[PDB]
């Protein structure tokens, strides 16, 4: 049972280390497109500082 | 504040300033004045006339 349900811990943990990572990649182009937008000059600091966070 | 959000908002002090000249404009049309110098002669209407 022990080695069994571990083997599923693990298999769980790497599905959601993907999904975490599609979710890592979907930050950083939304960060990327407010950057842009605060470069070009038509949002705030403070909408850059929110995506940040 | 973004940059776009002074310049819209110039823009509108600019038309309000505008705006203002127009009325400061029909105020000096109230007191009229001489548009060159020169001999008056009668005035046609007095004190008291309505004019258009």
């Amino acid at each position: 049972a022990s080695v069994a349900t571990a083997y599923l811990t693990l298999k769980a943990d790497q599905a959601q280390l993907q999904l975490t990572k599609d979710t890592l990649g979907t930050y950083q182009k939304s960060f990327d497109l407010t950057q842009r937008s605060y470069d070009v000059g038509v949002a705030s600091a403070l909408d850059l500082r929110q995506a940040q966070t | 504040v973004s940059k776009q959000q002074y310049a819209d908002a110039n823009a509108a002090y600019l038309q309000s300033k505008a705006a203002v000249e127009q009325a400061r404009i029909n105020l000096r049309y109230t007191k009229v004045l001489s548009p060159i110098s020169g001999r008056i002669g009668r005035s046609a209407v007095t004190e008291g006339a309505l004019v258009t």
